[PDB]
């Protein structure tokens, strides 16, 4: 619920996209087993798909560990500091494909609530409304009743 | 009792949590965590930036005194003999010196050339907070270059930061020409200066008086100030909106709790017109000549 | 049962660095297992809170309270230990940094009550804590001045922003 | 997007609210008028191109 | 349109003091602009929850 | 010489600071003397304390808070000792208050330190055009209806007396300087180095010139708070915040051949003995009149 | 020489069509305010807590203010101040200040 987590304004880290375009995912990193058969769907990913997606995505830094464990994580960690994890435990390669893309898509800003869709710096070009905007001045400046 | 592991270990991981809550671990170098191969990070950290270094000068570009130092600190505690291979490392000090200056250089003339009424202590006082400690460690930080920094003390304080940015500044600047690097300064620094207002960084105490200065310089003679709009004076929250006049045409006009704030800020906007730094004005180019 | 308040007093600190301020003494300090009530003794604990310690046992010593004197008596041992055991100069220069009752151990009776029913009593126990700290009472706050309160109304309508507005 | 002219932008506003008002009147004139042959400049329907 | 930030937001949530003469009106039209004086709907910026409402003083 | 009022403090209290600092370095170890308890209340009570460091105030301070709010002054052997003032030798002590049998001592002391106050005051409640010598704090007898502080002002300023908005703006001052509580500081001075801090004032260097000839080491006593110093006879009470009421009565013009002089009365009495608001005034309709006593 | 709304305030509006049709302009250049409908700058200074025989004393009396009262009638005080209802400024619990955010978001 809304007033029960945290929120945030819309932004990007560095004012990204602005100069230009800098792929905010920074390294990657895999931990699957050779044996489990949890860890399938990862083992075929490594196989065929990580090469090109290293390809794909020369800026971000890949580091595959095979070893004794039971559930496959994958690692996201970002410009930002910001980490996230995630389980690829028991998925296709389609699967898994599908969510390292999200992972490289993403800002690493937190996910909750955004309080509103734009962010403007200097929304008011031409003025900021105030209650003397639209009003007119009369001579001498007097007041209502004022007499002079 | 109960019977089973899966409930006890899941467990394990709740204690390990609230005794990272209740006691936080002091923040570590991310070098020395798990996953860390320094050199496809260095060659990361370029591709990413869409730039070509020479990996030589950039591993130089990260190194520090401090860094050599505690080595050497490391070396002559523990008898070992390094001095030829870690003398030769090279450190980082006259890249971030060819950096620095031709990066105040650069700034400079870009904002010499997009507000031409900026005076030279308007100019001199951007390039001076573009430069600053503050928000050049904030870019670097989030570039990775805190990552990547050699240094004794983790939290790499500021100014072994600013260092080692321009650092990297004079690096790119060796490897490829002045107009690439300028394309990177006014990029990840002039973006910094978006929101910002003009007094947010110049700081100047006496508006008026600059005003009329810049008014002599001019040849335009005397700001009267004359109070246009207002409601309640007797309240404990009025307002004031007090224009400035220049042989009876209006040349800007604020707001305030009173009359003198309100005449201080009619002068703040009336330099803002003139000096060019305003709302409405032209935003930034970012383009490829 | 839980007892953690008598421990803290085994902590061990590293040394001070010259030229860093000087670190105030704590002293924590229990009773167990006390025949007074919990929120009988609440009212006492509260009452010497942020006093000075001799200023504690001046109104403790006059109390009516049957809780008074069990405090008091904690509050002497812990001066003591405080001169003694750690190291403090003054015993007069301790102020009382937290005073408060928990509940103890209760054990449970028969109360009779006519028509051959009864209810179920409890004979009750309580804990008095104790932590004093090396150094004059810290300031009792005044309340907000008409300045204050402004200052705040006005920074408060200064926070104001067009909503949902962009 | 009008409430944030209205806002943001008083100028574009009194803009609109000019072209409104104008229309308006407009359309009293034709209505008075009874007669096909004038169209208001602003009471001219474009198709798309 | 360039106000620092402070005077900009205080000139924007101003409160402002309206007459209204009273003579020979229906207490009722002078209470309607008189209550959306109040409420402060007369302001572009309006929401419920800021304070916006102005001063309004019949005769 | 070209000095501003600021300059003048500065350059005082930089001089009492060295001297501080002299007096400090004297002693060059912890070294420790045993004070012995001569009261009434806790005998045989033993203190062992740091020479030159430790005060009778931080002796209080290991019996009870009581004795620290309720001791003005402490009598060591047979002499009054300012609660501040540290402990030489080894010795014996007792503590005295304002309650007791015998106040006398306490009483004179308090009187002292009021007249004291009064003269910071008064030399810094004048506009800096004008300049403002300050004579002495003549001893009287507390049945004397008040404590006084001689002054000389500039010849300019020579025919005005005072408006009961004056006086009143002596005693708000006063007030304010209890409101912050200050130490009453004390140090013992060679008239070779005292002689230097008081400069300018004339009179000043004359009751130096006489106090330190009637003591065969050439001794001055020296009393400061806050920014103020001033030379005085016998010890004074611990803090500031020990006065409660307090006047600035009236002032009277007394005339030498050689100066003109004006006498400040005033009249204060502490938060102990505090006195009922009629009383109060009583007292203080008493202490307008001309108080005379030199010798 | 006409426009559907006086140009008094604001900006002064010009509606031109398009020769085409498909396009509205709108020429608006701000309305600066008149000289002749201002009035001067009211300048109030005055210094009166001058003693012409202690002057640092006179320095001193303007030190010389302060005051204080009651909760009640402090508060009736500070309600007229600001035209508000009494009830705004008295205290709140330990559980409504404890839910205040710590660090709220912030804009712009
Ligand atoms: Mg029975
Ligand atoms: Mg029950
Ligand atoms: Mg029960």
């Amino acid at each position: 619920t809304a007033r029960g987590t945290a929120s945030r304004f819309l932004t990007s880290v560095l004012h990204n996209g602005l100069g230009r375009y800098v792929q905010q995912l920074q390294r990657l990193s895999f931990s699957l087993s050779r044996d489990a058969p949890s860890s399938r769907g990862a083992r075929e990913f490594v196989e065929r798909e990580v090469t090109d997606f290293a390809r794909r995505n020369p800026g971000v830094v890949i580091y595959v560990n095979p070893r004794p464990c039971c559930v496959p994580r994958v690692v996201a960690e970002y410009l930002n500091g910001a980490v996230r994890e995630e389980s690829i435990h028991c998925k296709s390669v389609e699967e898994i494909a599908a969510l390292v893309q999200k992972l490289a898509d993403q800002s690493g800003l937190d996910v909750i609530r955004i309080r509103k869709p734009f962010h403007t710096d200097s929304p008011s070009i031409q003025g900021q409304w105030h209650p003397f905007t639209n009003k007119p001045t009369t001579l001498g400046g007097l007041r209502p009743r004022e007499v002079q | 009792a109960k019977k089973g592991f899966r409930a006890a270990y899941r467990f394990q991981k709740e204690l390990e949590r609230w005794r990272l809550l209740r006691c936080p671990p002091p923040p570590v170098r991310r070098s020395e965590k798990p996953n860390w191969d320094y050199h496809a990070e260095i060659q990361a950290f370029g591709h990413r930036l869409q730039e070509t270094f020479s990996l030589d000068l950039l591993k130089t570009a990260f190194v520090n005194s401090c860094y050599i130092k505690s080595e050497e600190a490391k070396r002559q505690k523990l008898g070992i003999d390094k001095e030829a291979a870690l003398l030769n490392l090279k450190d980082n000090q006259e890249l971030s010196e060819q950096g620095i200056s031709f990066s105040q250089t650069c700034l400079t003339q870009f904002f010499e050339d997009a507000f031409p009424d900026l005076p030279t202590e308007g100019v001199t006082s951007l390039v001076d907070f573009l430069t600053s400690e503050e928000v050049v460690c904030h870019v670097a930080r989030n570039l990775a270059v805190e990552q990547l920094a050699l240094s004794a003390e983790f939290p790499v304080p500021p100014p072994v930061l600013r260092q080692t940015f321009f650092a990297v500044i004079g690096a790119l600047l060796q490897s490829s020409g002045p107009e690439r690097t300028a394309l990177f300064i006014r990029d990840f620094l002039i973006t910094q200066m978006t929101g910002k207002e003009l007094f947010e960084m110049w700081t100047i105490t006496n508006p008026m008086g600059l005003l009329v200065e810049e008014l002599k310089k001019r040849k335009i003679s005397a700001p009267e100030s004359r109070l246009t709009r207002q409601s309640g004076s007797t309240t404990a929250l009025p307002v004031y909106f007090v224009g400035l006049y220049c042989d009876r045409k209006l040349i800007a006009e604020g707001p305030g709790e009173t009359v003198l704030v309100a005449e201080e800020e009619a002068a703040r906007v009336a330099l803002r017109k003139l000096f060019g730094f305003t709302e409405n004005r032209r935003p930034w180019d970012y383009s490829k000549p | 049962i839980s007892r953690k308040w008598e421990k803290k007093n085994k902590i061990v600190y590293p040394p001070q660095l010259p030229g860093e301020p000087r670190r105030p003494a704590e002293i924590y300090h229990c009773r167990r297992q006390i025949k007074y009530s919990k929120d009988k003794m609440w009212y006492l604990a509260k009452l010497i809170r942020g006093m000075s310690i001799d200023q504690a046992l001046a109104q403790l010593e006059f109390s009516d309270k049957k809780g008074a004197q069990i405090i008091k008596e904690v509050l002497l041992e812990a001066q003591d230990m405080a001169v003694r055991d750690h190291n403090v100069e003054f015993r007069s220069n301790l102020y009382v940094a937290e005073s408060t009752s928990g509940r103890g151990q209760y054990l449970k009776r028969i109360r009779y009550h006519g028509r051959g029913r009864f209810g179920i009593m409890e004979k009750v126990f309580c804990h008095y804590f104790v932590k004093l700290v090396e150094g004059p009472p810290p300031p009792r706050e005044a309340p907000k001045t008409a300045v204050a309160h402004a200052r705040e109304y006005i920074q408060e309508l200064r926070n104001r922003t067009i909503t949902h507005a962009l | 997007v009008l409430a944030d002219l209205a806002i943001y932008e008083p100028k574009t506003f009194k803009s609109l609210a000019a072209l409104a008002k104008r229309r308006r009147e407009e359309g009293f004139a034709a209505a008075l008028g009874d007669g096909k042959e004038p169209d208001g400049i602003f009471s001219r329907v474009v198709q798309h191109r | 349109s360039s106000f620092s930030k402070a005077p900009q937001q205080w000139a924007t949530f101003a409160r402002v003091w309206y007459l209204l003469d009273g003579k020979m009106q229906p207490p009722g039209k002078l209470a309607a602009m008189a209550s959306v004086k109040l409420q402060g709907l007369h302001k572009p910026v309006y929401h419920q929850l800021s304070d916006c409402g102005d001063h309004v003083v019949i005769m | 010489s070209q000095l501003s009022p600021t300059e003048l403090i500065e350059m005082q209290n930089d001089l009492f600071n060295k001297e501080k600092n002299r007096q400090l370095s004297l002693t060059p170890r912890t070294e420790k003397i045993e004070v012995k308890h001569v009261g009434k209340t806790d005998p045989g009570t033993v203190f062992v304390m740091n020479k030159n460091i430790s005060t009778p105030y931080s002796c209080a301070m290991h019996l009870s808070e009581w004795y620290c709010r309720k001791s003005i002054l402490a009598l060591v052997d047979g002499q009054p000792w300012d609660m501040y003032k540290p402990l030489t030798k080894s010795c014996e002590i007792k503590f005295l208050t304002f309650k007791d049998d015998d106040p006398g001592e306490v009483n004179k002391a308090y009187w002292r330190s009021c007249a004291m106050m009064m003269g910071c005051v008064i030399e810094r409640a004048f506009k800096d055009e004008y300049v403002v010598s300050l004579v002495r704090a003549p001893e009287v007898p507390v049945i004397a209806g008040a404590f006084c502080y001689d002054v000389v002002l500039d010849k300019r300023l020579d025919e005005w007396m005072p408006t009961k908005e004056n006086l009143h703006s002596f005693t708000k001052d006063a007030r304010a300087l209890i409101y912050k509580d200050l130490p009453f500081e004390t140090l013992e001075v060679e008239a070779k180095v005292a002689l230097e801090i008081f400069q300018h004032n004339k009179y000043k260097l004359d009751f130096i010139e006489e106090k330190a000839s009637q003591n065969p080491e050439r001794i001055v006593k020296l009393h400061r708070f806050g920014d103020f110093i001033d030379v005085s006879e016998g010890p004074l009470i611990p803090r500031t915040s020990i006065c409660f009421q307090y006047e600035v009565s009236a002032v009277h013009n007394l005339q030498t051949q050689s100066s003109l002089v004006r006498r400040f009365q005033g009249l204060s009495l502490p938060v102990h003995l505090r006195a009922h608001f009629t009383i109060w005034n009583k007292l203080l309709e008493r202490s307008r009149k001309m108080v005379t006593e030199d010798k | 020489t006409y426009s559907s709304l006086p140009d008094d305030y604001n900006c002064k509006v010009e509606l031109a069509l398009t020769s085409d049709g498909r396009t509205i302009v709108c020429y608006h250049p701000s309305v600066d305010i008149p000289y002749e409908h201002t009035k001067p700058i009211p300048r109030p200074d005055p210094v009166h807590n001058i003693e012409e025989t202690h002057d640092l004393v006179l320095k001193t009396r303007l030190e010389e203010k302060g005051e204080h009262l009651e909760q009640g009638p402090m508060i009736e005080q500070l309600s007229k101040m600001f035209f508000t209802t009494k009830h705004r400024w008295y205290p709140r619990g330990q559980y409504h200040r404890r839910r205040r955010k710590p660090n709220p978001p912030k804009d712009r």
